[PDB]
């Protein structure tokens, strides 16, 4: 996750229409290499520049 | 329906486990006495500085 | 003016309040139904012995339901009576025979076919000696649809559900067979 | 049966009459629950969409939060930066996502000894 | 828990102690009956108290090591009540 707008259907639990299931809600949620790149976190200036630089790939693809 | 009016308002929001009017009461601790049943009623049904303290 | 008679097997019994009047009758009964059914052996696991004394209440109505004439009324019918409204005040409280059948398969160490054979014999001793149910039960489920808290749909299944289906119209005819044997009946005709 | 599993979440209760049997996962009925005289009959299924509902809330001072479950207990918003080795290391990090008014995880993966990591714990508690 | 695993599904199919291999998942030696299956799952809920996830999807061979790591000797509700049967129901009539 990176935003309210990819995580808002977890929290409703509206998700689960997608794949024909009753809705699913979620109760909280983690955030891990979205935070890489904080002001006040120690990974280096041209380390943070390497991140962002990174396009990254939706959910249907990742495997590859 | 976009109106921030319809929020419930609450003292403090927090320290609720997720498992679960009267204005001159008194209370008799006996020997029996369930210590949970006990603070419940000291705490009152308003979320407060009472219902924190207890 | 009462008498006690004890119906018994191994090492459970129930005590029955039989009137004087008839006696001579009853206890008779009891010799006959004491002999049928064989030696007690622990746990009474044995599917024609009774596990507990609702059971063995049950097995006696059910020998006493056979002997009866639907229409003749007999010698048995004052003796039947008299042993569903024990039965029916000791052991079932009011509720229905399904809710003790459920208790005694999950407390007990009763089976399916131990179980079975209880609600076929009550309901034949109900009928038997004629006291049909014109009661509107007490529902827990249909209290809260009368209030307006359920809401009830009943669906139907078909084809494929089981290997043989017909099984279940055995079972049910079995143990139902003083309630479907008019309906039966009239779809084979 | 199989219309339970199809709508399990719905708040649905599916009662079996044909079969008396007992279920010990307690999913769905058999012929008893219909019969029933006792509080025995009256078994209601869970609906997800309704028992975890997200909701919002104020505070005295009138800030909001997204009332779940989680956030209940903690009295913050349900939003943690987990334990990342590298990342959360440092304790100037984990402090200002404190400072911030949510919830993160020291990772002792970047520790060596319970001295070391000692330090660095009373450094978090210095700052924030 | 390998040997009392065989014996409670061997009995409940009314089958022979080697009729059955134990490479083989519940789904698959019963007649895709479904209550036989479910009333087996109902046994060792019964038997061993917790089960893993689809236990009629994985072999008795392989889901026999599972119950032998939180099971130790002590036969419990449903396998004793079968052998109270087996005894009292067939013919030893006088020695219990």
């Amino acid at each position: 996750f990176g935003s309210a707008d990819d995580t808002y259907p977890y929290l409703t639990g509206e998700w689960s229409t997608k794949f024909d299931y009753p809705p699913m809600p979620f109760d909280g949620f983690l955030f891990g290499s979205r935070v890489m790149i904080a002001k006040e976190v120690k990974t280096s200036p041209d380390a943070k520049k390497c991140i962002a630089a990174c396009t990254g790939v939706p959910d249907d693809k990742w495997e590859q | 329906g976009d109106d921030e009016s319809k929020i419930p308002a609450v003292e403090y929001f927090g320290g609720e486990s997720p498992v679960d009017s009267e204005d001159s009461a008194v209370f008799k601790a006996t020997s029996s006495t369930d210590e949970e049943s006990w603070f419940k009623a000291l705490a009152g049904s308003e979320i407060n500085w009472r219902h924190a303290s207890f | 003016s009462t008498r006690p008679l004890t119906l018994s097997h191994g090492s459970l019994e129930h005590v029955l309040l039989v009137p004087t009047a008839s006696f001579f009758i009853a206890s008779q009964l009891q010799e006959q139904f004491n002999k049928i059914l064989p030696e007690p052996t622990e746990g009474f696991a044995a599917d024609d012995e009774p596990t507990t004394p609702a059971e063995l209440v049950g097995k006696f109505l059910g020998y006493v339901s056979s002997l009866v004439e639907p229409s003749k009324v007999g010698q048995f019918d004052q003796v039947l009576n008299l042993c569903l409204t024990e039965f029916e005040n000791c052991y079932l409280e009011g509720n229905d025979i399904h809710a003790l059948a459920a208790k005694l398969l999950q407390e007990n160490d009763t089976t399916l076919v131990k179980t079975k054979e209880l609600i076929k014999n009550y309901i034949t001793a109900r009928i038997m000696a004629k006291r049909p149910f014109d009661k509107k039960s007490n529902s827990a489920l249909f209290r809260a649809v009368g209030e307006g808290n359920a809401q009830l749909v009943a669906i139907f299944g078909g084809q494929g559900n089981t290997d043989d289906y017909f099984e279940e119209l055995r079972d049910l005819y079995q143990t139902y067979h003083v309630l479907v044997g008019d309906l039966i009946k009239f779809s084979a005709e | 049966v199989l219309t339970h599993r199809n709508k399990d979440g719905t708040g649905v209760r599916v009662i079996v009459a044909g079969t008396l049997d007992i279920n010990p996962d307690d999913d769905y009925g058999f012929k008893q629950e219909i019969f029933d005289v006792t509080s025995n009959g009256l078994k209601k299924n869970p609906n997800w969409l309704e028992e975890y509902h997200p909701k919002l809330i104020k505070n005295k001072s009138g800030k909001i939060f997204v009332e779940t479950k989680f956030s209940k207990l903690i009295g913050r918003p349900p939003l943690l930066v987990p334990g990342m080795t590298p990342c959360t290391v440092s304790p100037d990090f984990v402090a200002a996502t404190t400072n911030a008014g949510y919830t993160i995880e020291l990772a002792g993966g970047g520790y060596f000894s319970a001295a070391g990591m000692t330090a660095a714990i009373d450094s978090v508690v210095s700052q924030i | 828990a390998s040997l009392l695993l065989h014996v409670l599904v061997a009995h409940k199919l009314k089958k022979s102690l080697d009729s059955i291999p134990m490479s083989k998942t519940i789904k698959d030696l019963v007649g895709g009956k479904s209550t036989v299956q479910n009333e087996i799952l109902g046994d060792l809920g019964k038997e061993f108290g917790t089960t893993p996830e689809k236990p009629e999807e994985t072999p008795l061979e392989e889901l026999a090591e599972t119950f032998q790591d939180t099971f130790s000797g002590a036969l419990g509700k449903q396998s004793s009540s079968l052998l109270s049967r087996l005894i009292s129901s067939k013919m030893p009539g006088g020695f219990t």
